[PDB]
C-alpha cells in the first residue's frame, strides 16, 4: 500500500520463473530473513499502449480482486498474499513460493494419472469448493492450469480474478471462461435474456469436467468448430469409449455422472460428493452389532472374496504375439507406450486455448466416408 | 448405491481379514488365510495377485481397494463359478449339504470365537423349510 | 630453532633439485631430460618454489646473512623473467603480424633455445599456438611486480607490453592447438576452442587493470589500460561450457588449474563442488589420474615412431591410459588453500605411497605408469586392477615444484594472503547490486518544449558547454593511439567496436569532460536504429546486463539523447513507446534495474572518472538525364543500380555542372528521402548497394557456436550450402556469407538480419532450441515464405514481396511464432516438422542400442552398418552427422517423418523382444506394408475411392498424412503391425516375446 521506496529496500528481486499475457512472476528474497517467496508484477499502464479507462478499470479489477482474497486468508490450501507495493504504474503482489509447475504439465508428462493422486486431489478441492460456497464466494475460474503443486504433492487454488461476491437472493447474469468449461446454464443465459441466472452450483460442472479429464485422458466435450461444441454440450451426450473404460470401478463412473447432470437442482453438491462410498474409509471401531444375518452375511462375503481374488489372478492373459500382429490396442500395456510415444513426440503441439487440445492427439473415431456427415 | 449396513458388513469382513489391525492385509496375512481354508498359493503366486490387485507395486492392500473389489457386478456365469466355488469351500464333505457342524468347524477354522447355540440359532433363523439344511436357491438368494 | 632447519632443508631441496640447472647468462632452465629446449609453460611454472622460499626468508632474515639468501633469491626470480622476456620481445614482428587477422603461421614460437635464444624449428614443424603460456606469464609477472620484485627496466618494455595485451584479448573467440599441444581429441591437429585457455587469459588481464611496472616510484604514464568488455566475454564462454572442456572431450583434468590455485575464474560455487566431483568419479585412479579418455601416449601400442593416429582407436586405446600424479599434487594445493585440511591429509598420504626416492634419498615425482606389455587383457576386464611400472622421464620440475610449495605451504611458514597480494581468493562473495544513473538531454529546443509540455523536464545540449558530447566511434578511434611506437614498428591497438561497458563510465581529455552515447543509437551504419519498439528493447536489455555485472567502481551513467526521428509523423510529439519508456525509467523501476534520473551536474560529484594521458602532447549522358528527370524510388533505384553495375563504381555521374555528384553520392543521398518514407521495399536494396556489415556478427557467430550447434549459410542443395563449424574472421565471415548468398544480394541482409536475432533471443529463453541439433538459414527463409504465402493464399512472388516490407519488430515476431510451434492441419504439421527435422530428445540413443542387435538399417540402397557402433559414442557428434546424413537422402519432408516414426516404433517394440535379427530391416519396406493394410481396412469399412486417393509421387494415400498419431485408428498401430509382420518375416519361426 505503501511507497515504492519500502518495497526497494525490503525485497531483491532475481531470475525469471515465468511469464503471462501481461505479467512476469520473478523471485524475491525477504533481507530481514532470506525467505524465498514468488512476486508478481502487473504494470498498469500496459507499457503505455493502454487508454486511462483501460487503466482505471485494470487498477479497480487488482484492488477488487486483492480486497476479497483478503477475507479467504487462512485456509491451508489457498494462496496467500504476504505483502503488496503499489504505485502509479506498477503492483507488486508477493505471494508463497510453489517449486514445480501448475497441473498442465504434469498431465502432459504422465499423459493421465491414476485414482491414488486422484482421491485425493478431488478431496482437497471439494473441502476448499465447500468451505467458498460457506463463506458466499463464488469462484467460476476452476481449471487445471489454476492449480500450483508442491514438492509433496499440495495443491492450492490461486487466479481468484473473476472470483466475486453473491449477495443473497441475487442471479447473476454474466458469461466468462472458456467455451469448454462452460456450464448449460450459462450459454442458456447469453442465447436468452430470460434465464433467472447460475449459482454457487454452477461451480460443480467443472469439476466434474476436470475429474473426467483426469480420468479418461480427454475433454469430455470437444470439437474443431465452436458451434457444434456448443450444440454438443446443449445436448449433453457424454460417452464412454469401448476399449477406454474397461479398467475402471463402477464407484468413479457413477460419481463423474452424478457430478454432471444437466438440470441444476439434481446436481450433486460438496457436502453430498464429500459423502459417497468413493471417499469412505475406517480407522477403528468396536460397535459393530447385527443379528445373525450379518455374520453369515460377512461370513459368505469373506469366504467370496478369497475365492475370487484366485479366479481373478488367473483370468490374467499372455503377450499373443499374434494378437499383437492383429491388434495391439486392446491390451493395455501396447496402448500405454503407444499413447506416450505419441505425446513424446508431438508433445509440443498442446497449449492453453481451443485453438490446441490434448484431445486433437487421438483419433477414435473411424475415419471413412462417414465423415461426411457433419451438421446441419 | 450402497447402504450403511453395507459399508458396516464390508468393514466388518476386512477386519476379519485382517488378523492383526494394522491397516493393510498384508502378504504375510493374505498366506496365512490362503492356507487356513486348505490352500498353498506359492510366494510367487501371492506377489502376482497383490501386484494384480493393487494398481501400483507397493505390495499392500488398503480399504478403498477391497472396497472397490466387493462392489463389483460379476455377472452370471462368473458368479456362478464363485458361488460354486463357495459351497464347495463350505461343502467339503460330499453331501450337498449345510449343517451346524459344518458351519461351526469353518467358523474355528476362519478364526471364530463362536458357541454351539449361536450356530444352532443362525442355522435356525438362515433356513427357511426346518429342515436343518441349506440348498442351493436359499444360499444364491442370501448372497444378496 | 626448528624453523631455522626447516628452511635449510627446503633450501637444500630446492637447490639440489631445481636451482642445478639455471644455466647462467640466460637464466632459462632447460625442459627436463636430454631435449635441450626451453618451454615457456615449465619455466613460468618452475620459479613458484623459489618465489616463497625466498619470500619466508626475507620476512624471518633480521640477520646479513638471510638477507644475501633472499637478494640472491630474488635476484634469480628477476634473471630468469628477464630471460624469458628478451625471448618474446626480440620477435615483435611476429606480434605485430598477429595483431591484424589469426593465422598460425604468425604466431609466436612455443620452444625457445638456449643461450643465444635464438629458433629451434620453423613454422611447419610443431604446434605454434598456446594462448594459456602467455597468459600464465603475465599473471604471474603482475603477481611478482605487487610483491616488489623489479622485472621492468626500460620504458620501451611497457609498449612492448601493452602490444601483448592485444595479442591474447581475442582468446574468447580464437582456436589453439592446446595445452597439450595435440590439437583435438585425436590427431591430426585441427585449432579448435578449449576453456583452460579462456580461463586462463582472463585472469590476466584482470590482474593488470591498473598495475603500475614501475612500483611506488612511477609517474603520470606507468600503467597498462585494459577493457572490461572482453572480461565479461571471456566469464559468459566460461560458464556456458564450464563442465566440458571442449566440444570433443567430455571432460579434461586440466580444468582443475582453472578452478584451483593458479587464475582464479569461476562464479556459482556450485559449478566448482560439481565439476571436481565429476573428475573425481570419472578420472580417479589408483596411481593418479588421467588427462582425458582415450589418449595413447606412452602405450605398448600406437608405434610410438609414428604419427598422425590412424582413425583405429576402436578399443586399442581404452582403460589403459596411464597416469599422471600432477592431477593429485594439485588436490593438496586446492584442499590446503581455502579451509580443508583432512582432505589435504588424505591427499599427502596417497601421495606419499606412489613416489620413488633417487640419489641422496629425497622427493622425486615420476611422469607416469605405464601398463606392463602382457597384463593388457586381464584390465580390459578389471579395470584399475593390474600393477603399473614407471616409464618415461621422471626429472619433473613442474610437479616437484607444485608439490614442495604445497608442502612449505601447509607446514604454516608462509600464509595465502603472501602469494596473492592481488586478493584474488575472494571471487566467490555476492555483490548484492547497483544502481543506474540514466540523464535525457533535448537535442533542440522544440524537443524541450515537447517534453516539458507533458512534465519531463530536461536540458538541450547547449547550456552544458564545459561538458560535450559525441559518437563512441570517435573514442575508438581515439583509442587507437595507446602503445604506438614509430622505432619499434608498433601500430597501437587495432580499430574495435565499443560495447555499453565503456562508453558508460566519464571521460577526462586535458582537463575536459566528455560523455558518449551508447552504439545502438547509431543511424549511419544499419536501419535497426530506426524503429522506435526495437529501440526500447535494447534499452532494457542494456540497462538489465549493465545492472548485471559493473564490477567497476562509482555508478554507471548513461546518456539517452531524443533525435529528431523519435518523433511523431506531424513531428510535434514524441511516440507514445517513447513516452512510456520516459515515464516507467521514473519511480525508479524499469525494466530489470532501479533507474535514477536527474542532471549532469549532480553526477559529476559520484561517478568514476578516467583520466586519460597518452592524449597529452609530446550513352550514359542519356541514362543520366533519364534519371534526373524520372522521378519514383523504384525507377531511381534501378537506374542507379544499372549505373553502378556497369560504368559507375566510383565515376562522376556529371548530374550537376556546379557540383561532381559520384553514384555513391547520390545513392547515400538517397537514404535522407528513404527514411522519411519508411519503405522498407528499397531500403534494404539499397544497403545491398552499398554492402553495409552488422558490426559484432563474429561475436554473435561464436556465440551460436558455443552451445553446441552447427551453423549453414546457402539454399540447398550441395554443393552450395556450406558448414561453418569453426569461428572465422570477419572478413572471412563476410566473404563466404557473399559467396553463398551468390548475386541475390538481398539474401545477405535478410541471414544477417535472422543471425541477429537468433542471437538476440538465444541468451533470453535458451529453450527454444531443444530438439535442433543443425541450423539452416536458406531452409527457414523458405519455411516462412510459404507460411506467409499460406496465411495471404497469394503467390510465392506476392509472399516475398510482402515479407521484403515487414518491419523487423515484425519479422521478430513472425521468427518466434515460427520456432515456439503455435485435410490441411496434419499434413501442415509434418511438412513444418520435417522441414527443420525437429527430432526428439534421445533419438540418437536409441537408434544406437537398436543397432546394437541387427546388422545395420538400410534406406532405399544406403545402408547404415552396424560397425560403426563401436567406432563411435552415442555423446558424440560425428554418429549424429552420419545418422542425420543418412535419414536426409529422400527429399520429401513427410517422408523424413515417416521413417522417424517407423524407427522410433521399431525401437519401443524391440525391447519386448529377445533376440538378435542378423539381418539388415528396410524402414520403406515397412512404411508400405503399413500403407497396403491401411488401404485395405479402409476398403473394406466402404469409404468411396475418392477419399482414399493417392500420391503424384510417393504412392501414399493422403490421409494417412492426416491421419492422428495416437488412437485406435491412427498411424502408429499400422506402423506396429507393419513392423512385427516384417521381423516375423525374418524370424526362427518363434518370437518368444515376453515383458
Amino acid at each position: 500500500s505503501h511507497s515504492a521506496q519500502d518495497f526497494y529496500e525490503n525485497y531483491e528481486p532475481k531470475e525469471i520463473l515465468g511469464r503471462g499475457v501481461s505479467s512476469v512472476v520473478r523471485r524475491c528474497i525477504h533481507k530481514p530473513t532470506s525467505q524465498e517467496y514468488a512476486v508478481k508484477v502487473i504494470d498498469v499502464t500496459g507499457g503505455g499502449s493502454f487508454s486511462p479507462e483501460e487503466v482505471r478499470e485494470l487498477r479497480e479489477a487488482t484492488l477488487k480482486e486483492v480486497d476479497i482474497l483478503r477475507k479467504v486468508s487462512g485456509h491451508p490450501n489457498i494462496i496467500q498474499l504476504k505483502d503488496t507495493y503499489e504505485t502509479n504504474t506498477f503492483f507488486f503482489l508477493v505471494f508463497d513460493l510453489m517449486k514445480r509447475g501448475e497441473l498442465f504439465d504434469y498431465l502432459t508428462e504422465k499423459v493421465t494419472l491414476s485414482e491414488k493422486e486422484t482421491r485425493k486431489i478431488m478431496r482437497a478441492l471439494l473441502e476448499v469448493i465447500c468451505t467458498l460456497h460457506k463463506l458466499n464466494i463464488v469462484h467460476r475460474d476452476l481449471k487445471p492450469e489454476n492449480i500450483l503443486l508442491d514438492d509433496n504433492m499440495n495443491i492450492k487454488l490461486t487466479d481468484f480474478g473473476f472470483s466475486c461476491q453473491l449477495e443473497p437472493g441475487e442471479r447473476l447474469r454474466e458469461v466468462c471462461g472458456t467455451p469448454s468449461y462452460l456450464a448449460p446454464e450459462i450459454i442458456e443465459c447469453s442465447m436468452n435474456e430470460d434465464h433467472p441466472g447460475y449459482g454457487k452450483e454452477v461451480d460443480m460442472w467443472s469439476t466434474g469436467v476436470i475429474m473426467y479429464t483426469l480420468l479418461a485422458g480427454s475433454p469430455p466435450f470437444w470439437h474443431r468448430k465452436q458451434m457444434l461444441m456448443l450444440r454438443m454440450i446443449m445436448s449433453g451426450n457424454y460417452q464412454f469409449g469401448s476399449p477406454e473404460w474397461d479398467d475402471y470401478s463402477d464407484t468413479v463412473k457413477d460419481l463423474v455422472s452424478r457430478f454432471l447432470v444437466v438440470q441444476p437442482q439434481n446436481r450433486y453438491t460438496a457436502e453430498e460428493a464429500l459423502a459417497h462410498p468413493f471417499f469412505q474409509q475406517y480407522l477403528v471401531e468396536e460397535v459393530r452389532h447385527f443379528s445373525p444375518r450379518g455374520k453369515f452375511k460377512v461370513i459368505a462375503l469373506t469366504v467370496l472374496a478369497s475365492v475370487r481374488i484366485y479366479y481373478q489372478y488367473r483370468r490374467v492373459k499372455p503377450v499373443t504375439r499374434e494378437i499383437v500382429i492383429r491388434d495391439p490396442y486392446a491390451l493395455r500395456p501396447l496402448r500405454r507406450l503407444i499413447d506416450a510415444y505419441a505425446f513424446r513426440i508431438y508433445g509440443h503441439w498442446v497449449k492453453k486455448g481451443q485453438q490446441q487440445n490434448r484431445a486433437a492427439l487421438f483419433e477414435n473415431t473411424p475415419k471413412a466416408v462417414l465423415l461426411s456427415l457433419a451438421e446441419e | 448405491q450402497l447402504t450403511e449396513e453395507q459399508i458396516a458388513e464390508f468393514k466388518e469382513a476386512f477386519s476379519l481379514f485382517d488378523k492383526d489391525g494394522d491397516g493393510t492385509i498384508t502378504t504375510k496375512e493374505l498366506g496365512t488365510v490362503m492356507r487356513s481354508l486348505g490352500q498353498n498359493p506359492t510366494e510367487a503366486e501371492l506377489q502376482d495377485m497383490i501386484n494384480e490387485v493393487d494398481a501400483d507395486g507397493n505390495g499392500t492392500i488398503d480399504f478403498p481397494e477391497f472396497l472397490t473389489m466387493m462392489a463389483r457386478k460379476m455377472k452370471d456365469t462368473d458368479s456362478e463359478e464363485e458361488i460354486r466355488e463357495a459351497f464347495r469351500v463350505f461343502d467339503k464333505d460330499g453331501n450337498g449339504y449345510i449343517s451346524a457342524a459344518e458351519l461351526r468347524h469353518v467358523m474355528t477354522n476362519l478364526g471364530e470365537k463362536l458357541t454351539d447355540e449361536e450356530v444352532d440359532e443362525m442355522i435356525r433363523e438362515a433356513d427357511i423349510d426346518g429342515d436343518g439344511q441349506v440348498n442351493y436357491e436359499e444360499f444364491v438368494q442370501m448372497m444378496t | 630453532s626448528n624453523s631455522g632447519v626447516r628452511l635449510d632443508g627446503y633450501a637444500r631441496l630446492v637447490q639440489q633439485t631445481i636451482l642445478c640447472h639455471q644455466n647462467p647468462v640466460t637464466g632459462l632452465l632447460p625442459a627436463s631430460y636430454d631435449q635441450k629446449d626451453a618451454w615457456v609453460r615449465d619455466n613460468v611454472y618452475s620459479i613458484l618454489a623459489v618465489w616463497g622460499l625466498g619470500l619466508a626468508y626475507r620476512k624471518n632474515a633480521d640477520r646479513d646473512e638471510d638477507k644475501a639468501k633472499a637478494y640472491e633469491l630474488e635476484q634469480s626470480v628477476v634473471k630468469l623473467m628477464r630471460g624469458l622476456l628478451h625471448c618474446m620481445i626480440r620477435q615483435v614482428d611476429k606480434v605485430e603480424s598477429f595483431k591484424y587477422s589469426q593465422s598460425t603461421k604468425d604466431s609466436l614460437h612455443a620452444k625457445y633455445n638456449t643461450k643465444t635464444c635464438a629458433t629451434v624449428v620453423g613454422d611447419d614443424q610443431w604446434g605454434h599456438l598456446q594462448l594459456d603460456a602467455t597468459s600464465v606469464y603475465l599473471l604471474f609477472l603482475a603477481q611478482m611486480t605487487a610483491s616488489g620484485l623489479h622485472i621492468i627496466h626500460s620504458l620501451d618494455e611497457v609498449n612492448f607490453i601493452q602490444n601483448l595485451v592485444f595479442y591474447i584479448e581475442a582468446a574468447y573467440k580464437t582456436a589453439d592447438f592446446g595445452i597439450w599441444e595435440r590439437g583435438d581429441k585425436t590427431n591430426q591437429g585441427i585449432s579448435e576452442l578449449n576453456a583452460s585457455s579462456v580461463g586462463m587469459a582472463k585472469a590476466a588481464l584482470e590482474a593488470l587493470d591498473e598495475l603500475d611496472l614501475f612500483g611506488v616510484k612511477g609517474g603520470p604514464q606507468s600503467v597498462i589500460h585494459v577493457l572490461a568488455d572482453e572480461v565479461q566475454h571471456c566469464q559468459s564462454i566460461l560458464n556456458s561450457l564450464l563442465p566440458r572442456a571442449s566440444t570433443s572431450k567430455e571432460v579434461d583434468a586440466s580444468l582443475l588449474s582453472v578452478v584451483s590455485f593458479p587464475a582464479f575464474a569461476v562464479e556459482d560455487s556450485q559449478l566448482v563442488e560439481l565439476t571436481k566431483q565429476e573428475i573425481i568419479t570419472k578420472l580417479q585412479g589408483r596411481y593418479g589420474c588421467c588427462r582425458f579418455l582415450r589418449d595413447g601416449y606412452k602405450t605398448p601400442k600406437e608405434d610410438p615412431n609414428r604419427l598422425y593416429y590412424e582413425p583405429a582407436e576402436l578399443k586399442l586405446f581404452e582403460n589403459i591410459e596411464c597416469e599422471w600424479p600432477l592431477f593429485w599434487t594439485y588436490f593438496i594445493l586446492d584442499g590446503v588453500f581455502s579451509g580443508n585440511a583432512e582432505q589435504v591429509q588424505e591427499y599427502k598420504e596417497a601421495l606419499e605411497a606412489v613416489l620413488i626416492k633417487g640419489k641422496n634419498g629425497v622427493p622425486l615425482l615420476p611422469e607416469l605408469y605405464s601398463v606392463p606389455p602382457d597384463r593388457v587383457d586381464e584390465e580390459y576386464q578389471n579395470p584399475h586392477t593390474v600393477d603399473r611400472v614407471p616409464m618415461g622421464k621422471l626429472p619433473h620440475m613442474w610437479g616437484q615444484s607444485l608439490y614442495i610449495l604445497g608442502s612449505l605451504m601447509a607446514e604454516g611458514f608462509l600464509a595465502p594472503g603472501e602469494i596473492d597480494p592481488l586478493n584474488r581468493r575472494f571471487s566467490t562473495v555476492p555483490k548484492p547490486d547497483v544502481v543506474v544513473q540514466v540523464s535525457i538531454l533535448a537535442e533542440t529546443e522544440e524537443i524541450k518544449t515537447i517534453l516539458k509540455d507533458k512534465g519531463i523536464y530536461v536540458e538541450t545540449i547547449a547550456e552544458v558547454y564545459p561538458i560535450r558530447v559525441q559518437p563512441a566511434r570517435i573514442l575508438s578511434h581515439i583509442y587507437s593511439s595507446l602503445g604506438c611506437n614509430n622505432r619499434m614498428k608498433l601500430s597501437g591497438r587495432p580499430y574495435r567496436h565499443m560495447g555499453v561497458l565503456g562508453t558508460s563510465k566519464l571521460y577526462d581529455i586535458r582537463k575536459t569532460i566528455f560523455t558518449f552515447t551508447p552504439q545502438f543509437i547509431d543511424q549511419q551504419q544499419f536501419y535497426l536504429a530506426l524503429d522506435n519498439k526495437m529501440i526500447v528493447e535494447m534499452l532494457r536489455t542494456d540497462l538489465s546486463y549493465l545492472c548485471s555485472r559493473w564490477r567497476m567502481t562509482g555508478q554507471p551513467t548513461i546518456t539517452f539523447p531524443i533525435s529528431h526521428s523519435m518523433l511523431d509523423e506531424d513531428g510535434t510529439s514524441l511516440n507514445s513507446s517513447i513516452l512510456a519508456a520516459l515515464r516507467k525509467m521514473q519511480d525508479g523501476y524499469f525494466g530489470g534495474a532501479r533507474v535514477q534520473t536527474g542532471k549532469l551536474s549532480e553526477f559529476l560529484t559520484t561517478s568514476c572518472c578516467t583520466h586519460l594521458s597518452f592524449m597529452d602532447p609530446g550513352d550514359f549522358k542519356a541514362l543520366v538525364l533519364q534519371l534526373k528527370e524520372t522521378s519514383s524510388l523504384q525507377e531511381q533505384a534501378d537506374i542507379l543500380y544499372m549505373l553502378y553495375t556497369m560504368k559507375g563504381p566510383d565515376w562522376n555521374t556529371e548530374l550537376y555542372n556546379e557540383r561532381s555528384a559520384t553514384v555513391r553520392e547520390l545513392l547515400t543521398e538517397l537514404y535522407g528521402k528513404v527514411g522519411e518514407i519508411r519503405h522498407w521495399g528499397l531500403i534494404r536494396y539499397i544497403s545491398g548497394i552499398l554492402r553495409k556489415k552488422v558490426e559484432a556478427l563474429d561475436e554473435a557467430c561464436t556465440d551460436l557456436l558455443s552451445h553446441q550447434k552447427h551453423l549453414t549459410v546457402g539454399l540447398p542443395p550441395e554443393p552450395r550450402e556450406k558448414t561453418i563449424s569453426a569461428p572465422l574472421p570477419y572478413e572471412a565471415l563476410t566473404q563466404l556469407i557473399d559467396e553463398a548468398s551468390e548475386g541475390d544480394m538481398s539474401i545477405s541482409i535478410l541471414t544477417q538480419e535472422i543471425m541477429v536475432y537468433l542471437a538476440m533471443y538465444m541468451r533470453t529463453q535458451p529453450g527454444l532450441f531443444a530438439e535442433m541439433f543443425r541450423l539452416r538459414i536458406g531452409l527457414i527463409i523458405q519455411v516462412m515464405a510459404t507460411e506467409l504465402a499460406h496465411s495471404l493464399r497469394c503467390s510465392a512472388e506476392e509472399a516475398t514481396e510482402g515479407l521484403m516490407n515487414l518491419s523487423p519488430s515484425a519479422m521478430k515476431n513472425l521468427l518466434h511464432h515460427i520456432l515456439s510451434g503455435k485435410q490441411g492441419q496434419w499434413q501442415r504439421r509434418r511438412r513444418l516438422d520435417g522441414a527443420l527435422n525437429r527430432v526428439p530428445v534421445g533419438f540418437y540413443q536409441k537408434v544406437w542400442k537398436v543397432l546394437q542387435k541387427c546388422h545395420g538399417l538400410s534406406v532405399e540402397g544406403f545402408v547404415l552398418p552396424s560397425s560403426t557402433t563401436r567406432e563411435m559414442t552415442p555423446g558424440e557428434i560425428k554418429f549424429s552427422v552420419h545418422v542425420e546424413s543418412v535419414l536426409n537422402r529422400v527429399p520429401q519432408p513427410e517422408y523424413r517423418q515417416l521413417l522417424v516414426e517407423a524407427i522410433l516404433v521399431l525401437t519401443m517394440l524391440a525391447d519386448i523382444e529377445i533376440h538378435s535379427i542378423g539381418s539388415i530391416i528396410a524402414v520403406e519396406k515397412i512404411v508400405h506394408i503399413a500403407n497396403d493394410l491401411f488401404l485395405q481396412e479402409q476398403k473394406t469399412l466402404g469409404a468411396d475411392d475418392t477419399m482414399l486417393a493417392k500420391d503424384p509421387a510417393s504412392g501414399i494415400c493422403t490421409l494417412l498424412y492426416d491421419s492422428a498419431p495416437s488412437g485406435r485408428f491412427g498411424t502408429m498401430t499400422y506402423l506396429s503391425k507393419a513392423a512385427a509382420t516384417y521381423v516375423q518375416e525374418f524370424l526362427p519361426h518363434s518370437i518368444c516375446a515376453m515383458q
